[PDB]
């Protein structure tokens, strides 16, 4: 796995990703 | 003025009792077989009659006519009892008189023969609220008691009680009344009152009493009251509702089904009463828990949650597992983080819109 | 001194009546009976005074000690008793007896009521000074193999007939209450003057179930019945039953199911209960569980119940109720998450 | 309570403020069990008590040092927790600032030692600031305490501690060796085990700690091939239970470090445990293990009415599932 | 000289802020003539269900008859407003908590009235009350005389009994918003002729949650520390609130991975002696109302348009999982606080964390 | 007989204090323009100040010059409240009078006048403590106080009190005082006294005082009797640490290093020579706190620390923020933890152990 997500595992940060990103409703602008 | 339900319908007979056969059969079959202990005491959850049947025994025990599980009713003696004025019966509050020199007092009364019953009944209430040297007191009067005595008891806590006292008297547990009962009780007291009534309202209010007979009249009485007189289904569905506040098992749908507005409408109709965060998440992963065991078995599911039942069922038969189980891991972690986070209004939110839209990522 | 059970204590009072009676044990019926025994023998034998004190260290062992040396005028024949402390006389308390036994006359008849003395207790001199004129009358619960023996003779002694089936749901009912069992067979009783008490009635009877039976709740989940350990723990919850017996009452279950799972890799089920001295019934529904769970399970099950006694120990939450459900699906063959048991 | 010869040092320090009167009027004294601080406070309290001093040493004929030797000296106040009890309530406390208002008896100083400061209550130690702040004249205060970071701060900044330090390892190994007869190897891991506080060590020989130590030793010897580790538990279900946890977590730590490699080891007498922990364990379950097992013993002496054998027994089937391949370990965080 | 939490009690119901729902229940009810019997108020603190209870007192025992509109000027009036009058008794339930107390007030209930045409009984704190004392009040309660009436004000209801709960009509005031606080600070301010500025009120109004009587503490503060003035800059003293605008500069010299800037405001900071603690409680906050923005576009409120643009735009810039990344980083930074050495170290720390860990300017890795 | 420098030293004028400027000036501006409260409580850390400046406001209501924010100090008024024997100032031990009984008794007295003095003058001290009944008691009479009486209020944790206590008063919260701040009080003291004293020293006792007066004076207290009279840096480090500045630096080389062998030789060495362990954890925080400072910006060194130079940037230049990022996670989790260990050392041991372990 990538280190700095091993570091973070680490460190106990959880990370979280989007499942339904039509929940949001709003000008995420998560693109670019 | 109308009187209060419960005090004006006291049960003056034995058939008027409400349930509590295995108890009425057997104390009619003693009285008529002349089987009479010294000591009995009664058991049971609040509002099951115990009170009333002490009454309605010691009735029966003093009447004119005779031992009989049938009091007439009409005799001196009955209408003496039934206006609480009998000489005869001593009614003592334990938990108002709890020192040994208050109980000595009465205690020592036993010495005087009966003035106009053939028995001298003593009738102690919430008895396991006394002293020890009041329990060593009944003791001492218990172990050689005259035989022209009887002593009944009626208590919510049996093993408080000292096991000697215990050992030394028959003890009856009174159960719950159903739901049909207290329904057929209900109709009848309002028939009786001149009170109009619908169907549903009375169910309403027999599924809402939870097997208290007292709690179903204290319903009834506060229908009435916000009925202006009369029983009604808007008027009970209105109360109940007033009790209800069920903005956890909404919160919880609307999250199921992701809806973010009613979410957030929900949060802030909670808000604006007094309400504390953790424990409007504990309650919600109750729920998810409750909602996974009635998917592993339908029998997790019990008579506690009737009211919410097809709710629960519904969620239980439509929500796959997996998604119940990434919710009640979320809100694991929300409740987890709550503490440090900037405010548990603020939490909430974050913990809930984390379970609306994101998925965490799990290491490996 | 004599030793004996309750049932020969009427034949020994019919012998003779003894100057002391020591009555030790845990079972307040049991002691009550021979109390009433003892008392009504006395009477008859001509003993119309009684005295009782509790023995305690704020004691009045001056009027003790002039009641025993007073005498009277007509009432004669005087009848002591007394009640010692749950923990046991100690060395004040013993030399208190002990002087006590010394003032003894032929007229006062003594009577002790307490529990079980100990080695260092029986050891005293007190109690050696009463040997050659006293006798003891052992007064336990019976264990629930006893138990069914008991249950018959009760019925018998009160002309009643029992069915094995009654007789064994009476047992599973009132297990280690004597008191309440004996008032079960008196209201059965009541309510059938033919005496015929068959399953049905028993049955009717059990409807009421009040409370305070958690192992009824335990051996439900032992036997893998999902259903009926799910119903008996809602009524437990309705009920109120403390969940700390409850979760103690499972432990000691689970803890004996987690050895017995262990340790018959390599040896059988049937000869490890024989070296627990488990009992043949219990060791049914116990070999049940040890052949429906694996060792995943009765893991993960000890990791719930720690948690959880832990919580209560430090948070002390009502919320328990609803992980003792959880806990009662894992203990079944139900899968489970694992994520509501916290792993 | 005796006077163990590494006392003289500190002793003929403090003493010495005494005799010029720049005395602080409460002292707080650090030290571990057995380093005979008991002994340091009684000869403190007898020296300023005496009606005649002498050098440094109380004569020991005047009133003063006969009462001190009959224990019926009235200026003498002792805070301890009752037999049966095992905290200090604050009615002793209360009583004790009561008395001390009034002047001494025999007109000199008054002297009050505390016992333990670990084991008073909050509203004891609440209730002592104001009288340690600003006691009376010629009133002095002794307190005696393990870890001083346990007693409250208002408390603590009241006081001017004096701490103590164990004896070198040479000096208490021989002295180790004269007072009991074992192996050096024996000596220098219970001197170590001791935090080389001497007594303790002598207090784990002279009793049957040894032999559960080695028992202890025998059982985790035969389950660390096999792997069995629930057979530990008839080994660690016992009052003693925190000890022999430490003792668990001393032989971990100690199979880490020869793992990682270093050239000493607490538990010297039993390289061949040790050996074997380090080269049939990983890293990583060590650790794991290891803080596990400091976490459970924290909880055994923290929570009052745990229960022993439920904890040990989930702490071994812990271990033992993790001992399986392919289990996420558990990680420290705040 | 006097508190004016106090002084400005309300003594009409016109006075009251808010409430309107409830307010008109009673008006209705006391017009059409139907007045129940018992009364529960539920509510958080700094309501008013104490001024509410006593505004229906004066009302149902007014000289001039039952009427929604109090006189307030007769002598029932003035006796209930000094707290003289006979006829309504008080009652303490925080302090009387054994039944014998209950047993002894419900002794003396027939009698008559000695003045007042009602007796009104007002129970306060009544949650605190023992089991007996409430299953003591159920036959009273449920049949009061005619010339008695009951009075229940707590802030925990839940606490009660079900029972008790259907012997009284329930009334649930509603915690009061920051504009209705903020309108009755200015009003109160302009009465007593001091000084303000309207971001002082904000403020005090946006740190007294939905209590006005937190909020008059506060200004009453403020005008101690402000020296007979109500000024901005001596709220900000008063509440140790950093200025937004530097916390919201941080957050995006944080978010630019640009630490020579960060380090600078960390410096400015502490030469004015800026409380770390409410930094980083700031910049949580921050970064909460950015993710309810994009949440939601409406989540942002009234009292941050100052910045509102500023923030938008980071709602169009910043991916979610960032401010997810950096709240949790926030968040553990804040856990790790009071075990660090300093308190200013611990906040450099957590922010060396934060831009190290940046998702897309990590700092430079070593050769 | 003789006293301890904090008793000594209590200041006895509002110009004798330090630092607390708001709480003054606010105090004076509400004498001077007569606006005078029924209630004040004070908030904040141990050893600030808080029964201080109650007393001083006392002697000023009291004063019989009349009612001034700088009191005389030579009326009978004055020295009896000094001396701590002044009749119309009551003060109560709240610590050891929580009875509801003691405050009835209290309130029933408040009808009377006082006996010489304008007003009468309640000091409640650790208040906190008292119970339920006892704040329920006051809340009525703490509502309307007569004119002639005056409450004032000190605690230490005012979470404890009920919200109703705490709007019916005035509530003054007291910061804690710097460095810098103590530095200078430490020094002002010591120059008053003559008493010779050195910067290092006065840095290291300010240090270690943290942010309690008290307990700086305290520490003061205990060099100069520990010291032959005399504070100097030698007697200073040999009661506290610092030995370990050095000694730090090679631990946590050898951590980063990864080499076993050296970092469990040096904690024998650190054991053996018998330091303090919290130190060590401490001084290991800082050093990494500013190798991660340094590595974002050369300039970031301390001009103090010009002796260590070229070992803090190498380290900074070879190891990545991350990793120093996690050592300092690992050891603030062992400093948390280490109370709760068995042993100072093996709690050390068991976080240097889980340090090791990240290295690839
Ligand atoms: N079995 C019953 N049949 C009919 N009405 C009942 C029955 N039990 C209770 N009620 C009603 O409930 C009222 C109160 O009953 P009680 O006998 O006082 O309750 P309780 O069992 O005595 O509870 P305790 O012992 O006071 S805690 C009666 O006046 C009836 O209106
Ligand atoms: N709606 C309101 N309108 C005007 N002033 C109000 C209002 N609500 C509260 N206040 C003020 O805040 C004070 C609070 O008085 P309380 O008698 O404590 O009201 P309360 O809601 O009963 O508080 P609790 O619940 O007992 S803590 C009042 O005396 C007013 O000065
Ligand atoms: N602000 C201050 N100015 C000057 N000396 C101070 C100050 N604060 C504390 N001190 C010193 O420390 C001693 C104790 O101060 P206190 O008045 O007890 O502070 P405190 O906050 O009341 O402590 P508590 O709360 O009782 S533990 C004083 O006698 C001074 O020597
Ligand atoms: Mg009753
Ligand atoms: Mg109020
Ligand atoms: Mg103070
Ligand atoms: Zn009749
Ligand atoms: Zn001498
Ligand atoms: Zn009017
Ligand atoms: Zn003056």
């Amino acid at each position: 796995t990538s280190r700095r997500d091993w570091q973070l595992q680490q460190l106990g940060i959880t990370q979280w990703s989007l499942r339904r990103p039509g929940a949001l409703q709003g000008e995420i602008a998560i693109a670019i | 003025s109308y009187q209060v339900l419960a005090r004006k319908w006291r049960p003056q007979t034995f058939a008027d009792v409400v349930g509590q056969e295995h108890v009425l059969t057997a104390l009619a079959n003693g009285l008529s077989l002349g089987r009479i202990h010294h000591a009995y005491l009664f058991s049971g959850t609040r509002g099951v009659g115990k009170t009333s049947i002490a009454r309605l025994l010691a009735k029966g025990l003093n009447c004119e006519t005779g031992i009989t599980a049938t009091p007439c009713g009409v005799c001196d003696n009955c209408r003496e009892i039934e206006q609480g004025r009998f000489v005869d019966l001593i009614e003592i509050d334990a938990a108002s008189r709890t020192k040994v020199e208050d109980t000595r007092d009465l205690l020592d009364n036993v010495q005087y023969a009966p003035a106009r019953g053939r028995f001298k009944v003593y009738l102690i209430d919430e008895v396991h609220m006394l002293s020890r040297h009041s329990f060593n007191a009944l003791l001492k009067t218990l172990e050689e008691p005259p035989e022209h005595v009887k002593f009944l008891l009626a208590t919510t806590d049996p093993q408080k009680l000292p096991v000697t006292i215990l050992s030394r008297c028959l003890q009856f547990h009174l159960k719950a009344l159903d739901v049909e009962q207290i329904r057929h009780q209900l109709e009848h007291i309002l028939n009786e009152e001149h009170i109009a009534h619908e169907p549903r309202a009375l169910q309403l209010l027999a599924r809402a009493a939870e097997g208290s007979l007292r709690d179903a009249l204290s319903l009834t009485d506060q229908a009435i009251a916000s009925g202006d007189g009369q029983v009604s289904t808007q008027a009970v569905s209105a109360m109940l509702g007033t009790l209800d506040d069920d903005q956890a098992l909404s919160l919880v749908e609307a999250m199921v089904e992701a809806n973010g507005e009613r979410v957030m409408a929900l949060i802030n109709e909670a808000a604006a009463r007094g309400i504390e965060w953790e424990a409007l998440l504990v309650e919600m992963l109750g729920l998810l828990h409750r909602i996974a065991m009635v998917q592993l078995s339908p029998a997790a599911l019990g008579n506690d949650m009737a009211a919410i039942e097809l709710r629960m069922r519904e969620l239980a038969r439509t929500i796959p597992p997996t998604d119940i189980q990434l919710y009640y891991q979320t809100l694991l972690i929300g409740r987890k983080e709550l503490p440090y986070a900037p405010d548990r209004r603020m939490g909430v939110e974050m913990t809930l819109l984390r379970a609306l839209a994101f998925h965490p990522r799990m290491p490996l | 001194m004599i030793r004996l059970y309750p049932e020969q204590l009427r034949a020994q009072l019919n012998e003779g009546l003894r100057a002391a009676y020591l009555l030790l044990g845990n079972d307040p019926l049991l002691l009550q009976e021979s109390q009433d025994a003892v008392r009504q023998v006395a009477a008859a034998q001509g003993f119309e005074e009684h005295h009782t004190f509790s023995i305690d260290p704020n004691t009045d062992w001056n009027a003790i000690f002039s009641l025993c040396q007073a005498m009277s005028l007509f009432a004669s024949r005087q009848t002591l008793l007394l009640l010692l402390p749950e923990n046991g006389p100690n060395a004040a308390i013993n030399e208190q007896l002990l002087t006590l036994t010394g003032l003894l006359h032929d007229d006062l008849l003594l009577i002790v009521r307490g529990n079980k003395l100990s080695k260092a207790q029986e050891n005293a001199a007190w109690f050696t000074a009463l040997a050659n004129r006293s006798v003891q009358v052992t007064c336990q619960t019976p264990e629930q193999a006893q138990l069914p023996r008991w249950v018959a003779a009760r019925a018998k002694q009160l002309n009643l007939e029992l069915d094995d089936a009654a007789n064994q749901v009476l047992c599973y009912c009132y297990e280690g209450n004597l008191l309440a069992l004996a008032q079960a067979l008196e209201r059965l009783s009541l309510l059938w003057p033919d005496g015929k008490l068959t399953l049905p009635r028993v049955e009717q009877a059990v409807n009421d179930a009040a409370h305070f039976t958690p192992f009824h709740w335990v051996d439900a989940l032992l036997m893998g019945k999902s259903k009926r350990a799910l119903h008996i723990l809602q009524q437990l919850r309705l009920e109120g039953s403390e969940p700390v017996i409850l979760l103690r009452t499972l432990q000691r279950e689970l803890l004996l199911l987690v050895n017995l799972k262990r340790q018959s890799a390599h040896t059988p089920l049937r000869a490890l209960f024989d070296k627990h001295r488990v009992w043949q019934n219990r060791r049914g529904m116990m070999g049940e569980a040890l052949n429906r769970l694996s060792q995943t399970q009765l893991r993960q099950a000890v990791q719930l119940l720690t948690r959880t006694e832990l919580t209560l120990k430090q948070d002390y939450g009502q919320s328990v109720w609803a992980e003792l459900e959880g806990l009662s699906l894992l203990l079944c063959h139900k899968p489970l998450a694992d994520v509501f048991i916290d792993g | 309570m005796r006077w163990y010869p590494w006392l003289r040092p500190d002793f003929e320090k403090l003493v010495a403020s005494y005799q010029a009167g720049r005395g602080h009027h409460a002292l707080l004294i650090q030290a571990l069990p057995g380093m005979g601080d008991d002994a340091l406070i009684y000869a403190l309290s007898r020296y300023l008590l005496c009606q005649q001093p002498q050098g440094h040493k109380s004569c020991g004929h005047c009133r003063g040092c006969q009462l001190m030797q009959a224990g019926t000296h009235p200026d003498y106040y002792t805070l301890a927790p009752e037999k049966g009890k095992n905290t200090l309530g604050v009615d002793a406390v209360r009583e004790v600032t009561e008395k001390l208002n009034e002047h001494a008896r025999l007109g000199g100083a008054k002297v009050v030692w505390v016992t333990d400061a670990a084991l008073l209550t909050d509203a004891a130690a609440n209730a002592l600031l104001k009288t340690l702040e600003e006691p009376p004249a010629e009133t002095w205060f002794f307190l005696a305490t393990r870890e001083p970071e346990r007693l409250l701060a208002t408390l603590r900044s009241r006081c001017r501690l004096h701490y103590l330090a164990p004896p070198p390892e040479q000096y208490a190994v021989t002295w180790l060796s004269r007072e009991v007869t074992m192996s050096q190897d024996a000596l220098l891991a219970a001197l170590r085990l001791s935090a080389g506080s001497p007594g303790a060590a002598l207090a784990l020989f002279q009793g049957d700690n040894w032999q559960a130590r080695e028992t202890l030793c025998q059982a985790l010897a035969y389950s660390v091939p096999s792997g069995d580790w629930y057979s530990l538990l008839a080994a660690l279900n016992h009052e003693q239970a925190p000890a022999r946890l430490h003792w668990l977590a001393t032989l971990l730590m100690d199979a880490l470090k020869r793992h990682h490699g270093a050239a000493q080891v607490t538990n010297v007498d039993v390289p061949g445990l040790v050996a074997e922990l380090a080269n049939h364990l990983s890293p990583s379950r060590l650790q794991a293990i290891l803080g596990d097992v400091c976490h459970i013993r924290e909880q055994l002496m923290s929570v009052t009415g745990i229960n022993r054998e439920l904890l040990i027994t989930d702490l071994l089937l812990r271990i033992e599932h993790y001992l399986q391949p392919g289990v996420v370990l558990p990680v420290p965080h705040l």
